[PDB]
């Protein structure tokens, strides 16, 4: 009917570059994108991210609550004091309605 | 000071450089019939500016450096190939046809905006009013289809009637016969391939169909192929006519200030000629186009705006 | 000598470009004499 | 957040000014450099929240939505360049602006404290999305999945700028650190309970709840590779944060409300996984398997326990990289066979032995085989459930068999059986190929060494 | 027509507006109003053929009929106050009868059917004048009156605007017709917030007249009128392509672009009133708008409609149209969101 | 005052500062309608007319200051009133009697 171009063939990249990494026609463009995906995706965000989250500094509080839950088992033992109480706040400071 | 509205208030009015000797002259005839040559005496003795006939290539000739470009960039248009196959499915017979109207819609805003702009008049070969002899030529042989005579006269509906006609109509009659025999003298192996048929219907539709229309508007001059050799009469007939018929009497400066600010702009003259009328022969689809208009800002100096193209050789271009 | 017909643009408008930077030129000018002006009303208004 | 906002904004002159064969290696290398620097927001807090100024902060929750969404961005680049080749250089540099412009909405979206401020970036992620499935899809009906998108978020997003509004007039603030203090509760009558339902509804149909879902399958299906990826992988956990963030201020009319949704959600689920056993195109499959995990995440958000909270979060985060990867997965056959009919090349293993081997990694995670964060999270909204009312682990359970079963019937119909005869096209997988799979499968698992990073607030 | 007196026509026009801006009394109000629709007429006559005769008398029809109900209710208004003072009115037949005429001369619904006729029927240099500059004034006067107006009359006139205004432009494939649908739409929030704060009213208004500038500037540039004549702008000028899309997206109140702020406030001002199933009507009913803008970005910018071949004869010449002001506009029409505080400039 | 854009007592508040981030903001769209400007007609976008996109960014910086002034003055104003009227009607403004949550009750909604 009209003036349409036909549909291109597929091509296939390994049939001019058989080391083609798959990113780019031109073979030098397409190694150093290789590397920048291998370098900065496994080298760094990989490896140090896994190294910089392994070493998180006592991410929220966990560890401090143990040390401070451990403090306060060991004093109120000691002293003969509960464990722990049903009332979180003192009555003392709560005026009832009625 | 680029015309405008500004430059017309200014006083660049087009009544101050006419005179009688600005004139829109159009020189009309069957194929090879010498209109050509004709054409130019009358402006070198009339010192008129000549337009050689508008072909394909038109267009090139005017913008960028002025030379050709590829074929692709015309669409794929050849009259070689008209010749060869007029009946050819790819419908190159039709789309030659309506590239060829829109180049001779260009061109004759070109000779106007020159006649307006300047006072010197111009000799056409052919032009819009004529164009159609063509159209009705490939029709009759069956060569295009009759939808794409009907895109073509709703192409020509909205364009021609914002132009003024020619001050001169000349026409160099010459019988198919005659025509038939100079086409093989000339010795163009395609050209010789066409057939008094198709000639015949040229000649039907000049007198039948342009000549008694322009007669209405216009200063119709008929001579043979012998009286065209007398290139000094023909300028003594048209320097001795009277002028007193067609729209050019009722013109005033600013009626001519609207035609000028029409014809400068060319994309506003060709407007239309892209109407949107899906017609096989005429209609591209979205890859083709946008394929070879990728390809047409790569061509040397067609990137940017003339005078903004670093690649041939445009400077300052930071302070434009 | 590229171009069949000379642009429009083919050489730069040195009035137009001269006043295009002398106005901007003008405007900054203006505006920081304004800014000053503006902030010693506000500091004197203030008692500053 | 001007650490992130600011990088992200030089994308777009670093990829406008790069030379014209290194786009793709520059955007990705250092929209790479950015997603290292997201882990600096780690930086939380047992008791307080993140709060950098008056418009941005970060909690435990926007936290790993952000380093998902600075993550995803090189993913994208990488799995859209081959697609992309022979597009012309200008319309390639506009598809990469509007992926760095959907991370900039992205990332300003996850951390604004202001919930009006929300709603304008939850809101100007439509407009890159539906330009890059209208524009870059392949197909006519892709037009059609454009409007279905823009017009489901916008029949629920206008209520909700309306309630929004309402609410500022009322309470004077939607800072969303105000409102932890400010919030009053939320009294039985009309005007509260449509009030409710535009507090949600715009959130429910981004999840999306089924009924509710219709706009999703279509535009997977039209989509390109990268906005099927950060579709599914981001844009549906929009509503479930924009959820998780609102409910503080519905309640106690969400013990009620929430019926209806959690009943659409319960049964929906194994609607939309028996759907998934019957379904011929691949794509519209792992399109639906979305809707099955996020019906868990509808019923955890709206039950509101802190163990729902917390299986949440892990199935947000899970689900998107697993899904994302599987759209990879999908896509990287459909490079070869240009179809995405599941059943035309079969027997995939025999001629792509390690890509077989990224299919079956990503069923695994998509079945939720423990210990992985995807059973993770899954399991805690069971628990959950299950203290909600015991009858769920009925239908919960019975989720859990049909989900292995399509996840298991992809694998099997695509890698093994006998291979088509005459597809003979199946070149070998490119190293960008596989390193897409491996930027997906490897951080997910390495989460399970450190669930906690990925638990949200509630831990 | 002469250059210099298109210009002069045009400043008469401008002042017409500007002397129903400026006056205190009534009757220079009127003169105003009468002042410029003289000079209209010529601009929308300047084609000559019978379809703008046809647009010309309509429109002339219309805007005689309001003016003289105009002139009713000032004279009532003289009758029950004796004074010729612009302000609010001092009865309520006269109130009536001045909204009624205001409501005519915007072209708001039920008097809507001449604003599409009008628009498609003459140039878009004359449709662009029509559809911003003219509304200046009539709603310069709402502005001032807006105390004595009756509420159920004007949100009536609103609702029905937003309605008829979205209903209308689904059916339309000229862009003349679309735009007249759009403005009917778009008065509609104008007048809605008027009763709730004026200066919302004047907001909407001025983004308003930005935006459709912005679209008729762009329709200019390349001479379409027509869906299809516009789908070849890919194929000429990719970049007015983009152009439009934002442009279109902003008119249909998408965030983050700048068409967004007029809704996003006179939700907020309805809200305040505790309107809340007006705004929310309003809100949803306006995505009937944005439908038949994303049908024009569809076949404008996101695919490439088929060409044809004398395109190409295109490429080999610049646009030379003047497109004023239109790098300010789409800038202003898109990016102008994060300035939204500076809205109290127009208190 | 009376169709005055910035009355006289405007000119008792702080300036907005020449680096104030709205005003570069507006400085950034006047540089974006001069890469527009350029891009419309053809021209190198970066390159072409550098005094046309110099003009372009101030002309947006020097009405933007003017606006931002006026917007400053308004909300100034707003406030102004809103005290003074506060003031006025001490009656319609009273100091509420403020309780601690000790003693205020309020309903408890399990979660179970
Ligand atoms: C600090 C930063 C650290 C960064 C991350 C470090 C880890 C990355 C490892 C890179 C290794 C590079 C390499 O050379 O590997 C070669 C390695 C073997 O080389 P190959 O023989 O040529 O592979 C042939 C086929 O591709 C593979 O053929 P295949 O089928 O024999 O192997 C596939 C294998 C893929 O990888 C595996 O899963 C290994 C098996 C599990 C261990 O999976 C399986 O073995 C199938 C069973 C999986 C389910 C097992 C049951 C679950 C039990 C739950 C245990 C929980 C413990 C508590 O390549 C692979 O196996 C591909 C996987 C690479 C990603 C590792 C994913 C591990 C999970
Ligand atoms: C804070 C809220 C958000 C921001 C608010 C922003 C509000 C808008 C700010 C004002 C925008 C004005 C346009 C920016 C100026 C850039 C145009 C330019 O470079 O023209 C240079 C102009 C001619 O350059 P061109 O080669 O014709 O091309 C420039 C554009 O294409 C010229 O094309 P055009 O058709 O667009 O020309 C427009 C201009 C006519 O073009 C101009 O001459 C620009 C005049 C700008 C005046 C500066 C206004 C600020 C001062 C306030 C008082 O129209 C006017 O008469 C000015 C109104 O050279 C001059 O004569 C400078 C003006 C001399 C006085
Ligand atoms: C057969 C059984 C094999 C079982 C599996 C392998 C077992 C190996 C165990 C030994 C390995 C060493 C080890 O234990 O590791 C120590 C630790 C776990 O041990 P740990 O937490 O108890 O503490 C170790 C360090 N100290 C003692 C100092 C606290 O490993 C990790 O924590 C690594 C977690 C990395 C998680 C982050 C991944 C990077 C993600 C990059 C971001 C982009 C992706 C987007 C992510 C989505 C958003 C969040
Ligand atoms: C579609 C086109 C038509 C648009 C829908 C029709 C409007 C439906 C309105 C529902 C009723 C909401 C309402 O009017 O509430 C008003 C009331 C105001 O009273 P107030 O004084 O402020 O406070 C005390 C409460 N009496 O109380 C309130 O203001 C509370 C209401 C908060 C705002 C409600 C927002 C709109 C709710 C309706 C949409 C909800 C459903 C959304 C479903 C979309 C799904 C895709
Ligand atoms: C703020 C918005 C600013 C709007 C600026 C719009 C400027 C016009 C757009 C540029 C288009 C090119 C042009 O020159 O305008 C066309 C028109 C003249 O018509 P034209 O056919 O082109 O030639 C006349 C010969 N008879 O010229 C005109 O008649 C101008 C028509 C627009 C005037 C109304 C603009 C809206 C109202 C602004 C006031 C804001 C309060
Ligand atoms: C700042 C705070 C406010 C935030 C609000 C959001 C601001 C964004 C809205 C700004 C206004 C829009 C301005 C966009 C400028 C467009 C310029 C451009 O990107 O290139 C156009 C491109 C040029 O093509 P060409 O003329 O041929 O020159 C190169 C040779 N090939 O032309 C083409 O090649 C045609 C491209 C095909 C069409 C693709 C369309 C998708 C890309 C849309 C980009 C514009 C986004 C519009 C929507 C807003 C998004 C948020
Ligand atoms: C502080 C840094 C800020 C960084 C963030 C900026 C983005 C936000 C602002 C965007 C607002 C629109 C900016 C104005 C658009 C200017 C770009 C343009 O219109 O031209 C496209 C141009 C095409 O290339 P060219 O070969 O020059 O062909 C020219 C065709 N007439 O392209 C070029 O080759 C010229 C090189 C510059 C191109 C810039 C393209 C920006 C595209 C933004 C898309 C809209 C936002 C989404
Ligand atoms: C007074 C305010 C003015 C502010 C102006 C600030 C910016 C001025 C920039 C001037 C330099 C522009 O530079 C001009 O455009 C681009 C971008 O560099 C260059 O060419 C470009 O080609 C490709 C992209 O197409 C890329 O490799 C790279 O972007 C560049 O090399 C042109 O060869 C150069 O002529
Ligand atoms: C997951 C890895 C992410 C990689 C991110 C890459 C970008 C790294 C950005 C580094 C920013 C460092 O920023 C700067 O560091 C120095 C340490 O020398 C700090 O230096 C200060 O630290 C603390 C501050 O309480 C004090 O001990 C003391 O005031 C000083 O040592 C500065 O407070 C900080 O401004
Ligand atoms: C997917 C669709 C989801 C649909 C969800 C539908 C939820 C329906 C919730 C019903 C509860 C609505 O809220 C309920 O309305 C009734 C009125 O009928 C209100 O009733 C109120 O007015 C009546 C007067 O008739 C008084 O008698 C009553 O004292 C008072 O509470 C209640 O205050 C409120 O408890
Ligand atoms: N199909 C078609 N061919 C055209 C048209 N105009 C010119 N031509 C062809 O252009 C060729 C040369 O044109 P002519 O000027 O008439 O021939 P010529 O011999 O060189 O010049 P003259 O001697 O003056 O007649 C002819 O073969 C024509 O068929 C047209 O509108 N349509
Ligand atoms: N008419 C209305 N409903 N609204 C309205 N204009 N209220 C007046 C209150 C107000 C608000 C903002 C500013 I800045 C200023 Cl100076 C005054
Ligand atoms: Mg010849």
């Amino acid at each position: 009917r009209w003036q349409e171009d036909p549909e291109p063939e597929d091509e296939n990249l390994y049939e001019k570059n058989p080391d083609s990494h798959g990113y780019d026609k031109d073979p030098a463009v397409d190694i150093w994108n290789m590397r920048v995906v291998f370098f900065f995706g496994f080298s760094i965000v990989l490896v140090l991210g896994s190294t910089f989250v392994a070493y998180l500094p006592d991410y929220r509080m966990q560890e401090w609550a143990r040390r401070e839950a451990e403090r306060l088992v060991k004093y109120r033992e000691a002293h003969g004091l509960p464990i722990m109480e049903s009332n979180c706040f003192d009555p003392s400071k709560i005026q009832l309605p009625e | 000071l680029q015309y405008g509205p500004l430059a017309y208030i200014l006083g660049e009015k087009a009544t101050k450089k006419m005179t009688e000797k600005s004139k829109l002259i159009t020189v009309d005839g069957n194929i090879c019939s010498g209109k050509s040559k004709l054409a130019k005496e009358i402006a070198e003795k009339l010192g008129l500016k000549h337009f050689p006939e508008a072909g394909i290539h038109y267009v090139d000739s005017t913008t960028g450096d002025g030379k050709p470009l590829p074929v692709q960039f015309s669409g794929n248009c050849s009259l070689e190939k008209f010749y060869d196959d007029p009946k050819s499915n790819d419908g190159n017979s039709y789309r030659l046809q309506a590239w060829l109207y829109a180049s001779r819609l260009l061109q004759y805003a070109d000779a106007l905006e020159h006649l307006l702009s300047t006072g010197q008049g111009v000799v056409l070969e052919r032009s819009i009013y004529s164009d159609f002899v063509f159209l009705e030529a490939m029709y009759r042989q069956g060569f295009i289809r009759k939808q794409c005579v009907d895109h073509y006269n709703q192409v020509k509906k909205v364009t021609i009637c914002e132009y003024l006609p020619p001050h001169v109509v000349v026409y160099v009659d010459v019988p198919v016969p005659e025509v038939q025999s100079r086409i093989q003298k000339k010795g163009n192996p395609h050209e010789m391939k066409i057939t008094s048929a198709y000639l015949q219907d040229i000649e039907n539709a000049y007198k039948g169909t342009f000549l008694p229309e322009m007669s209405e508007k216009c200063e119709v001059l008929q001579y043979s192929a012998w009286e065209a050799q007398d290139a000094e009469k023909v300028v003594e007939d048209i320097e001795y006519l009277k002028y007193d018929k067609g729209p050019w009497l009722d013109q005033n400066d600013r009626k001519l200030h609207k035609l000028r600010m029409l014809v400068q702009d060319k994309l506003e003259v060709l407007n239309y000629t892209s109407i949107p009328v899906f017609l096989p022969e005429v209609t591209v689809g979205a890859h083709q186009s946008d394929q070879v208009f990728q390809e047409f800002t790569e061509l040397p100096g067609r990137k940017y705006r003339a005078g903004y193209n670093e690649d041939v050789g445009d400077k300052w271009i930071w302070l434009k | 000598k590229f171009y069949i017909q000379e642009p429009p643009h083919g050489s730069p408008n040195w009035l137009k470009v001269g006043l295009t930077l002398g106005t901007s030129v003008f405007l900054w000018i203006y505006l920081i004499k304004q800014h000053n002006e503006d902030v010693l009303e506000y500091k004197r208004r203030n008692g500053l | 957040m001007l650490k992130y906002i600011i990088p992200t904004i030089m994308l777009m002159p670093l990829t406008w000014l790069s030379k014209n064969n290194m786009i793709w290696v520059n955007s990705t290398a250092h929209s790479l450099l950015i997603s290292f620097t997201s882990l600096l927001l780690m930086n939380q807090f047992g008791d307080n929240s993140l709060n950098f100024s008056l418009l941005f902060f970060s909690d435990s929750l926007s936290t790993p939505l952000l380093i998902l969404t600075m993550w995803l961005l090189p993913l994208m680049l990488m799995a859209s360049q081959h697609h992309l080749s022979k597009e012309n250089l200008t319309r390639k540099k506009l598809f990469i602006t509007m992926l760095i412009s959907l991370q900039l909405f992205l990332i300003m979206t996850f951390t604004a404290m202001e919930l009006i401020l929300f709603y304008i970036l939850f809101e100007a992620t439509l407009v890159p999305t539906l330009i890059i499935i209208t524009r870059w899809g392949n197909q006519t009906e892709r037009l059609n999945a454009g409007l279905y998108f823009l017009f489901y978020t916008l029949a629920g997003s206008l209520p909700l700028l309306v309630a929004l509004i309402y609410i500022q007039n009322t309470v004077g603030s939607l800072n969303f650190l105000m409102l932890q203090y400010w919030v009053q509760p939320v009294h039985n009558s009309w005007s509260n309970v449509f009030m409710w339902l535009a507090c949600m509804m715009a959130f429910m149909v981004k999840m999306p709840l089924y009924g509710l879902h219709l706009w999703l399958p279509k535009a997977h299906v039209e989509a390109p590779i990268a906005g099927s990826m950060v579709l599914a992988a981001v844009l549906l956990k929009l509503g479930g944060y924009g959820m998780l963030r609102i409910t503080l201020i519905l309640n106690p009319m969400t013990d009620f409300m929430a019926y209806p949704f959690i009943m659409l959600s319960l049964w929906g689920m194994i609607m939309t996984s028996s759907i998934c056993l019957r379904q011929t195109d691949l794509k519209s499959l792992i399109a639906y398997s979305s809707v099955s995990h996020m019906a868990l995440v509808i019923v955890a958000i709206l039950i509101q326990t802190p163990w729902s909270y917390m299986g949440a979060t892990a199935l947000m985060i899970a689900h998107g990289l697993t899904s994302s990867m599987l759209f990879c997965l999908a896509n990287s056959n459909y490079e070869r066979i240009h179809s995405r009919t599941m059943i035309l090349a079969r027997g995939l293993q025999t001629l792509l032995p390690l890509m077989a081997t990224w299919w079956l990694l990503a069923s695994l995670t998509n079945l939720a085989l423990p210990p992985t964060i995807n059973l993770i999270g899954e399991l805690f909204v069971v628990m959950s459930t299950f203290s909600w009312s015991n009858i769920t682990i009925i239908l919960m359970g019975v989720n859990m068999v049909i989900t292995a079963l399509y996840s298991l019937y992809m694998l099997i119909m695509t890698q093994r059986g006998k291979y088509t005869y005459h597809i003979n096209n199946i070149s070998p997988s490119f190293t960008r190929e596989n390193a897409l799979m491996s930027l997906h499968i490897l951080p997910l698992l390495l989460l399970t060494l450190n669930p906690k990073i990925i638990l949200g607030p509630l831990y | 027509m002469n250059p210099i007196i298109f210009i002069i026509i045009l400043l008469t026009i401008m002042l017409g507006t500007i002397i129903v801006m400026i006056s205190s009394h009534w009757l220079l109000v009127w003169i105003g109003f009468e002042m410029n629709m003289l000079a209209i007429i010529p601009i929308m006559m300047k084609n000559h053929n019978p379809r703008a005769t046809e647009a010309s008398t309509k429109y002339f029809l219309t805007q005689s009929t309001a003016s003289m109900l105009l002139m009713m209710a000032v004279i009532i208004n003289l009758m029950f106050s004796g004074q010729w003072t612009v302000m609010k009115l001092f009865n309520p037949m006269a109130s009536m009868l001045m909204t009624m005429a205001l409501a005519m001369k915007l072209g708001m619904a039920p008097f809507h059917f001449w604003v599409p006729e009008v628009t498609q029927g003459i140039p878009l240099s004359s449709g662009l004048i029509l559809l911003t500059w003219q509304k200046l004034a009539p709603m310069s006067v709402l502005y001032q009156i807006f105390p004595s107006i009756n509420l159920n009359l004007i949100l009536t006139l609103s609702v029905l605007s937003i309605l008829i205004g979205g209903w209308g432009g689904l059916n339309q494939t000229q862009l003349r017709k679309i735009m007249a649908y759009s403005s009917i739409a778009h008065m509609g929030w104008m007048t809605a917030v008027l009763p709730y704060n004026p200066t919302m009213t004047l907001l909407n208004l001025i983004i308003y007249i930005i935006m459709t500038s912005t679209m008729f500037t762009m329709f200019m540039a390349n001479s379409t009128t027509t869906t299809l004549s516009l789908s070849h702008t890919w194929n000429k000028t990719p970049i007015m392509t983009v152009l439009i899309l934002a442009t279109l997206l902003s008119m249909g109140g998408l965030p983050p672009l700048s068409g967004f702020m007029p809704k996003w406030m006179i939700i907020q001002e309805m809200t305040k009133n505790n309107s809340i199933i007006l705004p929310t009507f309003m809100a949803i009913t306006a995505l009937l708008n944005l439908y038949f803008y994303m049908r024009l970005t569809y076949s404008t910018t996101l695919t490439m409609f088929p060409s044809t071949n004398n395109m190409k004869m295109k490429w080999q010449f610049p646009l030379m149209k003047k497109m004023t002001f239109l790098p300010t506009m789409v800038v202003l029409s898109t990016m102008m969101l994060p300035l939204t505080p500076m809205l109290s400039v127009l208190e | 005052a009376t169709f005055q854009f910035l009355p006289d007592e405007a000119r008792s508040l702080p300036p907005p500062k020449l680096t104030d981030p709205r005003l570069a903001f507006v400085g950034f769209l006047g540089y974006c309608s001069g890469l527009i400007d350029n891009a419309i007609r053809r021209r190198p976008v970066l390159l072409a007319g550098l005094h046309r996109q110099l003009l372009y960014i101030t002309s947006f910086v020097f009405v933007g200051y003017y606006l931002l002034k006026r917007q400053d003055y308004m909300y100034a104003v707003r406030d102004h009133d809103m005290f003074s009227y506060i003031k006025s009607h001490p009656e319609d403004f009273p100091e509420k009697d403020k309780k601690t949550y000790g003693e205020v009750f309020e309903e408890f909604h399990p979660v179970r």
